[PDB]
């Protein structure tokens, strides 16, 4: 309510908010029970209401992708050259790296809190995941889905747990069980989950055909990593894939409403107000298009992601 | 059994279907996976449209067949 | 419209120039597709076209009717589009905030929405300037004067067509002229809009101080047409006769108690005053046949207008009062039905109004929740309007009751109506002085026409006028359902809160009545208890009371009193048990059980 | 003059012979009654007991009494306003039909009349989707009619 | 024969109808005289709705009867 | 089984039945003359109701017993 | 005074009580005479659910009246 | 002796039980509120499915023992 504009602009707020958790997370007795409190889980809750109706949602949702951040950074000089926008990028990506590392420190002790703590965190991520399958449509309900900034932030965040067992020495391969999909699912959804080269008819029978189950966080996290990869920033890239077309579409009518005879008394003033917001809209669409591109060009982050891809393939 | 279908952007959502099921019967399994009301559900197979009430076995759509989820001038 | 006034001359000599037979052949230039007719169907229309079986071209007649067509479809369309655009102005204000109150923080969708609402705001300023413009030349008292002159002339034209000799305006027409064939040829086959247009224009245009009707001597000629409309055979659709009577309302509607602009004409025209009161007197009955009570804009509004006419008509002009007294003394069979139908409505008007005020409060309490949606607010508006209409109708109807009781109290004392009147009055008294109105505190009751203590004053006066009729108090003494002496006592204090509503002698008279009825109430208890016991088979199976006139039902072979079976037969002519075809002539009296009941009462006299 | 004395005997018929699944009677007003009915075992209403608001008309014998619900239900012939699609009251309303008989005809509602779709969404479900109809009827039964 | 109908604003457009005609049959004679697509065609008679496919004689609508052309939450 | 039937106004017909028949089959000899649809098949018997779906052994239709046929005006 | 208590099974028991007794006292008598837990007990009188804090004289409960007992329970 | 069970979407629920309750009985105690087909019974305790034929007693189920209601079995 008071800080509803919880963007990354106010560099004198979110740092303090993060530091607030930074002290609780340190104490081992705090971590082993921090996971069972009020407001931790969501409700059946609205998919777009995971932003503001749970504990973590207000802090890890911070990410450069948010619209107002782009408006405040690149919306000023809408026709900036590559170097001018690369300046905004090289400025903000460092802060992004700082926040990513700061909150990974949170989630590490969160997983290292206790047995029920790490089970609870896995469940909490899985629940957010399985309620976002609509992200992978041509025209998903954006106003009714989790913001792709949030779904992308969690992705490269939880991707960090992978590289230990994805070591470049490749010694922890046996740590992740390849038989993880012998029993039915425990935390991840399979409704609509298409398979590789088998049908549901064989799937359900093969579930039973073994007829016996050894819990382990690692294996669940490995597959949840890919799941969030696809349903997350995998969705985001296509989500912005139409943005470039949308920029041309917005510029298509820019001269269309200016080529008319603008000679009215007050209808002319209304028309001018109709494009005073339109030029800000252009500066915002261009901000989003030139902001999503740069953090994709953030070679460190993409390097980590590709490292995970290679390891998972191995 | 399971069959295929593709949109304009190339995504390939599969879905199980049954020989008895009608065209609206399968199209009812579409908004669940893509959120598209059947008011615009337009199916083309081999360049020919499919009748609404017609069943699955009305177009000799075998296993591992292909559909083509195309759209009309509706939406927007 | 300018071509009209030469043949619509104030000398009225070119009436024969326009042929009233213009609709014997089929149409030649104007369209009849969708042309609803007056009091005939297409089936008779096409046959009557042929039934004559023969055609003399003339510009004048075609121009005359094209004038009315462009009146209705034309500037009638303009006024409907703009009178709309008066309320559609508020609708536009609602749909604009539907797009502006929402979160406009999108990147390009909100940009498109701003441009979309810019078109809507351009239309909004269009509507505002239409309001500031059309009303201007409506205030142009020349253009409107010319249009109204055309209305009067056209009416003068059409009224001669219903006269069999067409003697007007050179003479008068005997009234009334008198079902599906009794309509006078050929008025029935004429297009319907020729009436809907002018009445719409008059109804809408009378909301401005320089309206054409204001101090106009040419006006009033078509008032005769309206009165002649109400032979009832002239037209068939009721919902434009409703428009006619709604017009007549504002035509007699009284800022400074100024006389209605038709009052002089309503009181200085032989063709009108001879038969007007009879006409809408009959008309107040029929509208109940237009379905039952579902929503607003029903026959109740027609009743509202048809009643507030008489409300002042008895006040100012006394000749109509004498006419009404003569009517009530001569053809009281006509008058009793009218009184009964209006008495009937009051049985649930106040109940329904209190119910809908509670519904409005419920909807108001659902929203403003500090702990569809706007369709529910349209429902709140409709329910508030319904409640206001119900309250106003109750007020006007009750106000009508007292002025007729004061003049002719002998009318209300017919046996078939007095019980009903007493029951209704007592139930209304209980409903008002009860906690239902005390707890229901409406915010600004002056807005929703709920003016409770004013209505209480009229209710009290109703009792007062006929408070010296033995049969009336006897009926009130016999309302076992809702009689209590304490209700009047409560009313005394309620009127004493806002002093001056009733006189101290008013209080004395009402308390006199309240006491005087108490003894007649009490004596019936002793009559029913000391000399009345509870035997078996002497009781009406449908009423469980002893029958002073038990009669044998020819179908079920059961005994019953005449009143119970008469009440049953008025709702359906079927026996209550076997549904045989039952008529009052087929009944048979029961003499043996009547004499046995006499003997039973004699035995009860031997007990005491 | 005639209106009240029928009601007292119709009420005392309960004291002389109590009903099976129902009850009747007034608060203090004669014309304001509060009835009772319990959901039939062979129906999804099972586990449900209902609260009823009754106001008699000017003539309870000569006119049918309008009846409203207090407890929400999920039935085709019933809306949120508790309107009862009982064909007796408006078409074949005999003066001899007792309040107990009317309560019996209400207890006949159970057997849904499809040709009277007071709520067509529920009517079509009764036409084809009886399983979810029965599930949701008991859902609302446990929600409201405890 | 002919019957009546009235909107919210009070206009009373009549229209000939036939006992055989269904509710959609009569509603087909509505957009011609008021320009209203039958997608929003909402009919109430005597406080009760009317079934889409049912015929005119299915509601004992006599000659010179009354309808009520009301509208749902649609349009705008 | 000769069972008489009479409408509201007093008109009657002469129809045949069998003791083990159904009321709709008895009704099937009511639409033979007028053509009365089964939707209006209303039977009245001494202050009670007779549903159409049952049989004659359940309606205890005796020899030469007159039943009541009244036009149904269902709807609500 | 004696009254009638009806359970969901329709089983009728006559309970000899006094008007001054509370509803809690009546439910205790019910639990003594049948073992049925009072928390599951829901008494109905003329369509009214009574309160254990209140007494019989409060709701005009005369002798030989009929009370309906409702057992709110869930096997699941 | 009631137990808790959670589904894929996370709808917590309770159901009173006995040591002798068969697994299919427990499942029949589920569609009451969730409307699940009992043929697709799939209950998960300790990372193991529940042998439907047996009872709860052969499993070390304790007071408020957690279960997972994952019975998707969606051939679609």
């Amino acid at each position: 309510k008071h800080v509803s504009h919880f963007d990354l602009n106010e560099s004198v707020i979110y740092n303090n908010v993060l530091t607030i958790f930074e002290l609780f997370v340190t104490f081992k007795p705090i971590a082993e029970i921090f996971t069972k409190i009020d407001g931790f889980f969501a409700d059946s809750c609205k998919p777009q209401d995971f932003e503001r109706k749970t504990i973590l949602g207000p802090i890890l949702s911070l990410s450069p992708i948010e619209a107002a951040v782009a408006i405040r950074n690149y919306g000023d000089n809408l026709l900036r050259s590559k170097q001018q926008t690369a300046m905004i990028h090289e400025s903000l990506q460092a802060e992004h790296k700082v926040v990513i590392d700061r909150l990974f420190f949170i989630v590490d002790k969160l997983v290292r809190g206790s047995l029920n703590s790490r089970t609870d965190m896995i469940s909490y991520f899985a629940h957010i995941a399985n309620k976002n399958h609509l992200r992978r449509a041509d025209h998903p309900p954006f106003k009714e889905l989790s913001s792709n900034g949030f779904m992308s932030n969690i992705t490269l965040l939880l991707v960090r747990f992978s590289q230990p067992f994805l070591d470049i020495s490749y010694k922890k391969i046996d740590k992740i069980d390849a038989n993880y999909f012998n029993n039915p699912s425990l935390f991840i959804d399979l409704s609509g989950e298409t398979r590789l080269n088998s049908d549901f008819k064989e799937a359900d029978a093969f579930y039973d055909k073994n007829r016996k189950s050894k819990p382990n966080f690692i294996s669940d996290c490995f597959f949840l990593t890919l799941t969030y990869l696809h349903y997350g920033l995998g969705g985001t890239l296509s989500f912005e894939e139409k943005m470039g077309s949308e920029i041309k579409a917005l510029k298509e009518e820019i001269e269309k409403v200016k080529k008319i005879a603008a000679n009215h008394d007050v209808f002319a003033r209304f028309i001018t107000a109709q494009l005073s917001k339109m030029e800000k809209a252009l500066k915002t669409t261009e901000s989003l298009r030139f902001a999503l591109q740069g953090f994709f060009a953030h070679r460190s982050l993409q390097l980590e992601v590709f490292d995970f891809i290679c390891g998972a393939s191995t | 059994m399971q069959i295929f279908v593709k949109t304009l952007t190339g995504k390939t959502i599969t879905l199980e279907v049954e020989p008895s099921d009608t065209i609206e019967n399968v199209k009812a399994k579409i908004q669940d996976k893509e959120g598209i009301p059947p008011d615009q559900q337009r199916l083309i197979f081999a360049g020919c449209q499919l009748e609404d009430g017609r069943t699955l076995s009305d177009y000799n759509i075998q296993k591992e067949s292909t559909l083509h989820l195309v759209l009309r001038l509706r939406g927007g | 419209v300018r071509f009209s006034q030469p043949f619509l001359d104030i000398s009225y000599k070119k009436i024969d120039k326009i042929d009233a037979n213009y609709f014997n052949n089929p149409s030649l230039f104007i369209d009849l597709s969708g042309e609803t007719r007056l009091n005939s169907d297409f089936k008779e229309a096409d046959a009557f076209y042929d039934k004559n079986r023969k055609s003399k071209p003339n510009f004048i007649s075609d121009c005359f009717f094209l004038t009315l067509t462009y009146l209705h479809y034309g500037l009638g369309g303009t006024l409907s589009f703009e009178e709309k655009m008066g309320s559609e102005i508020k609708a536009l204000k609602e749909e604009i905030e539907k797009v502006k109150k929402i979160a406009a923080n999108h990147d390009v969708f909100a940009r498109f929405i701003t441009a979309q609402l810019s078109k809507m705001e351009k239309a909004l300023k269009t509507t505002e300037s239409l309001r500031f413009a059309l009303q201007g030349f409506f205030a142009h008292r020349s253009l409107q004067l010319e249009v109204f002159d055309f209305i009067c002339g056209a009416s003068t034209f059409l009224i001669r067509v219903v006269d069999p000799e067409h003697e007007f305006p050179f003479k008068q027409i005997k009234l009334p002229l008198i079902l599906r064939a009794h309509a006078p040829v050929p008025f029935k086959y004429y297009p319907e809009f020729v009436v809907e247009g002018p009445v719409n224009y008059s109804l809408y245009i009378s909301k401005y101080q320089t309206s054409p009707i204001f101090r106009n001597p040419r006006l009033g000629s078509f008032v005769e047409f309206t009165t002649m409309v109400l032979c009832p055979e002239l037209v068939s659709n009721p919902h434009l006769k409703g428009k006619l009577v709604q017009l007549l309302s504002v035509g007699a509607m009284p800022t400074d108690n100024s006389p209605g602009f038709m009052m002089d004409i309503f009181e200085h025209d032989e063709l009108v005053n001879k038969n007007l009161l009879y006409a809408l007197l009959d008309f107040y009955v029929i509208v109940e046949k237009t379905g039952s009570s579902s929503q607003f804009y029903d026959k109740f509004n027609s009743r509202y207008s048809i009643s507030i006419i008489l409300e002042e008509l008895y006040y100012k002009i006394p000749s109509y009062k004498n006419q009404l007294i003569w009517q009530s003394q001569n053809n009281a069979d006509f008058f009793v039905r009218f009184v009964a139908r209006m008495l009937n409505d009051l049985t649930f008007l106040l109940d329904e109004g209190l119910s809908n005020l509670a519904e409005v409060h419920n909807i108001q309490n659902e929203l403003d929740n500090r702990a569809e949606d706007k369709e529910l607010q349209t429902r709140l508006a409709s329910a508030s309007r319904q409640a206001k209409s119900s309250c106003g109708l109750a007020d006007k109807s009750m106000k009508l009751f007292e002025i007729y009781s004061k003049d002719i109290p002998a009318a209300f004392v017919t046996p078939e109506i007095v019980y009903r009147l007493a029951s209704m009055l007592n139930y209304n008294l209980e409903s008002l002085v009860g906690p239902k109105c005390g707890e229901l505190k409406v915010k600004d009751p002056q807005s929703y026409s709920f003016n409770p203590k004013d209505l209480l004053k009229a209710l009290t006066t109703v009792y007062i006028n006929l408070s010296e009729q033995s049969e009336f108090i006897s009926a009130v003494a016999k309302d076992e359902r809702s009689f209590n002496r304490n209700l009047f006592v409560r009313a005394v204090d309620i009127l004493g809160r806002k002093t001056g509503l009733a006189s101290p002698e008013f209080i004395e008279k009402l308390l006199n009545f309240a006491n005087k009825a108490e003894e007649q109430r009490k004596a019936d208890e002793e009559e029913d208890l000391e000399y009345g016991d509870v035997p078996d088979e002497f009781l009406d199976p449908l009423m469980y009371t002893i029958m002073k006139d038990p009669v044998i039902l020819p179908a079920s072979k059961m005994n019953i009193d005449r009143s119970t079976i008469k009440a049953h037969l008025l709702s359906d002519s079927t026996d209550p048990f076997n549904r045989m075809p039952l008529k009052l002539e087929d009944v048979t009296p029961n003499e043996e059980l009547r004499q046995k009941i006499l003997c039973f009462k004699k035995q009860k006299k031997e007990e005491a | 003059m005639s209106s009240s004395k029928r009601i007292a005997k119709e009420l005392s018929d309960l004291e002389r012979d109590p009903p099976t699944s129902s009850s009747a009677g007034p608060g203090d007003d004669l014309y304001h009654w509060q009835a009772s009915i319990m959901g039939p075992a062979d129906s999804p209403y099972a586990g449900g007991v209902f609260f009823l608001s009754i106001h008699f008309p000017t003539d309870y014998p000569f006119k049918p009494p309008k009846i409203s619900f207090t407890t929400k239900i999920y039935h085709p012939n019933i809306n949120a306003n508790g309107n009862i699609c009982l064909d007796i009251l408006k078409d074949q309303w005999s003066p001899a039909l007792t309040l107990s008989k009317v309560l019996l005809s209400i207890s006949s509602l159970t057997d849904a009349n499809p040709d009277d779709p007071l709520v067509p969404e529920i009517a079509h479900i009764y036409k084809t989707d009886r399983p979810k109809y029965e599930a949701t009827a008991r859902e609302w039964t446990k929600k409201y009619a405890v």
